[PDB]
This record gives structure tokens, C-alpha cells and sequence, in this order.
């Protein structure tokens, strides 16, 4: 769940 | 005084992280509405024909309320990426449990986003595209609805919201003081994010002294317009909820959909 949000947190 | 001096530093880097964070700043988006920049004034957007000319001077990526709202979309996606570059840069965020930085930004970004699209707006109308359109507020007022009451609510904080006459080194440690707000909803450890928004909170007050000495608790006024931001956030989800039922010929970009779902 908030897989995009996780990524451009992650990135 | 060395407790002020480190309040200072944190707004210097706010400020700093701000600029590469945001590409279009009150300062440069001002000049524009205002015409002091010597810079190639914005195409500007009044009614349907204006908005067919204007596609060369945007980027749209089929009736036009409809491509209307989908720019609003790609405006808000590109926001929240740089909201969230942004939130990484302020102390403390990163190190913070990544379901609460995650759920910081799912109800901070849209607060953000309006406090932030005031600086992009007068009473008459909004920069688009890096300030390189302006879309009239006329023009989005006469939408057929629910489009037609999208936008409205918007300009109306804007008209309030830019009397302060903030300038960007004030909105960015403003915006920090709202991602990192220790009463979301399901937030699993509040008094981290409590302690950094306490310090930010201290910048804030201080900032608001210094660039603004002929002003009077600035700082007082700008707490109160918190409320403001969040009552825009509930009145446009179930804008978003009415838009979903009542439209079926366009989905919401997924990014969009992540943040609104389970959302007030």
C-alpha cells in the first residue's frame, strides 16, 4: 500500500 | 544568541532546500503577474478557444471540463514529487518510522499544494505551467459542474492567504510546520514528529520577527490559517468523491488515487 509514495520516499 | 543562532541555520537550510525543491517561487511567480520580470508574459487562458491556442505554450500529455481537471491532475502529481524531495530535507523526516513519513505526506501534500498554489494566484486568475499560461478564474468558475466549483474555494484562501504577503524563505518553514503535524490520523509515533514541528515552530516565530519587524504576530495569523488548509482538503475530497461517481469517462492518476483513498 503507497507503493508510489514508498518509492519517491525510497528513490 | 547561539539558541537563536541554530533556529536560523534551520531556516537558511529550509530556505536553500525550498529553491531546488520548488521550481517556480512567489518571488519569480510576482514578478510575472506583476509584469516587472522582462520575461515572456504567460498565454493567457479566458474560454475554450484560448485553451485550444494555449496547447502549444502547456503540456496536456475529451470534453474540456474533463482536460481541464486532468491538467489540475498532472499539476497536483508533480507537486507532490516535489513536496516529498522537499519533506527528505527537513532534519530529523528520514530518520522518522517510513509508515508515519508516508502518512505525513498523505495528508500534508494537498495542504501544501493550496497554501503553495496561493502564490501562483490574484483575485482575476492562476500561473499554469510554470507560470509560461495564466487561466482566468472566470474561465474555471464557467466549467459546467461539478468542475465549476472545483477551483473557486482555492482562490478564495488565496485572496486571504497572500494578504500576510509571506515571502518563500517564511513559506518554507511554514510548509515544513504542516507535513510535520503529529495528529494525522494512524500516525504510530506522534512525539517525534511533536519535537521536530516544536522546533520548526520556533523558526517559524523567529523567521516571522526578522523579515517581517513592522509586522505583529504574523506568526500568530499564520497558525490560524493551519485550520483554513484543512477544511479546503475535506471540502475537495468529497468534491473528488462527487467527480468519481458522476464521471466515468476518466480515472484518477494512481499516485492521486494512493493519497485520496482512505482520505477524510
Amino acid at each position: 500500500r503507497h507503493k508510489i509514495l514508498h518509492r519517491l520516499l525510497q528513490e | 544568541n547561539p539558541e537563536s543562532a541554530d533556529l536560523r541555520a534551520l531556516a537558511k537550510h529550509l530556505y536553500d532546500s525550498y529553491i531546488k525543491s520548488f521550481p517556480l517561487t512567489k518571488a519569480k511567480a510576482r514578478a510575472i503577474l506583476t509584469g516587472k520580470t522582462t520575461d515572456k508574459s504567460p498565454f493567457v487562458i479566458y474560454d475554450m478557444n484560448s485553451l485550444m491556442m494555449g496547447e502549444d505554450k502547456i503540456k496536456f500529455k475529451k470534453e474540456v471540463a474533463i482536460r481541464i481537471f486532468q491538467g489540475c491532475q498532472f499539476h497536483s502529481v508533480e507537486a507532490v514529487q516535489e513536496i516529498t524531495e522537499y519533506a527528505k530535507s527537513i532534519p530529523g523526516f528520514v530518520n522518522l518510522d517510513l509508515n508515519d513519513q508516508v502518512t505525513l505526506l498523505k495528508y500534508g501534500v494537498h495542504e501544501i499544494i493550496y497554501t503553495m498554489l496561493a502564490s501562483l494566484m490574484n483575485k482575476d486568475g492562476v500561473l499554469i505551467s510554470e507560470g509560461q499560461g495564466f487561466m482566468t478564474r472566470e474561465f474555471l468558475k464557467s466549467l459546467r459542474k461539478p468542475f465549476g466549483d472545483f477551483m473557486e474555494p482555492k482562490f478564495e484562501f488565496a485572496v486571504k492567504f497572500n494578504a500576510l504577503e509571506l515571502d518563500d524563505s517564511d513559506l518554507a518553514i511554514f510548509i515544513a510546520v504542516i507535513i510535520l503535524s503529529g495528529d494525522r490520523p494512524g500516525l504510530l509515533n506522534v512525539k517525534p514528529i511533536e519535537d521536530i514541528q516544536d522546533n520548526l515552530l520556533q523558526a517559524l516565530e523567529l523567521q516571522l520577527k526578522l523579515n517581517h519587524p513592522e509586522s505583529s504576530q504574523l506568526f500568530a495569523k499564520l497558525l490560524q490559517k493551519m485550520t483554513d488548509l484543512r477544511q479546503i482538503v475535506t471540502e475537495h475530497v468529497q468534491l473528488l468523491q462527487v467527480i468519481k461517481k458522476t464521471e466515468t469517462d476518466m480515472s484518477l492518476h494512481p499516485l492521486l488515487q494512493e493519497i485520496y483513498k482512505d482520505l477524510y
